[PDB]
């Protein structure tokens, strides 16, 4: 095989998005109201429990980082 | 809107009391005539089992309380303020069916956790 795409990706030097498209997004969600507040529960539905960090044979990472032994997920 | 819902409880939500006096195309009454007339139909001096006797050229007509829904305006408008502040539509004493059972609850009160 090859080490580049040899396929082709449908974009460059255009005629995505300007700036004032990105300005238009930010319009909707400081707008407030019920559009604001169904896409802020999809956030929250999403990211809103939070977070774990897993390392896979974390115990053998065991390491001083400054005085002190650490694993890699504990850092 | 609740400004609104109250000064039209207030013109719309009672009864009012019409008399009419005077034969249709019959002799013009002036105002003078008609203080009189009111004095004797006064809704402060009326109580509740008064009766009236007449000749045949006075109507004692009612506007009637006229229907309109304001306990469905302000379902309305307790909705869009809690969706607004995203507090669940409950917070508002306001109810909504099929919403409280089951997992429709379970995903409402989620979203709020």
């Amino acid at each position: 095989a090859s080490s580049t795409p040899q396929t082709n990706v449908d974009s460059m030097g255009g005629g995505d998005l300007t700036f004032e498209d990105l300005r238009d997004i930010k319009d909707v969600r400081d707008s407030g109201g019920q559009v604001a507040q169904l896409m802020d529960y999809k956030a929250l539905l999403n990211f809103g429990e939070g977070c774990e960090i897993h390392v896979e044979g974390d115990d053998e990472t065991k390491q001083l980082v400054d005085g002190e032994p650490m694993t890699l997920s504990e850092w | 809107n609740e400004a609104a819902i109250n000064q039209a409880i207030e013109l719309h939500g009672f009864p009012q009391r019409h008399v009419k006096v005077g034969k249709e195309d019959g002799a013009p009454v002036r105002d003078n005539d008609l203080r009189r007339v009111r004095t004797i139909f006064d809704p402060r001096t009326t109580d509740a089992n008064t009766a009236y006797f007449t000749g045949q050229d006075v109507d004692v007509e009612t506007l009637e309380a006229h229907n309109f829904d304001y306990s469905a305006i302000h379902e309305m408008d307790m909705r869009n303020l809690t969706t607004a502040l995203g507090l669940p539509l409950e917070a508002g004493n306001v109810g909504a069916d099929g919403l409280g059972s089951g997992k429709p609850a379970e995903l409402r009160f989620a979203l709020l956790k």
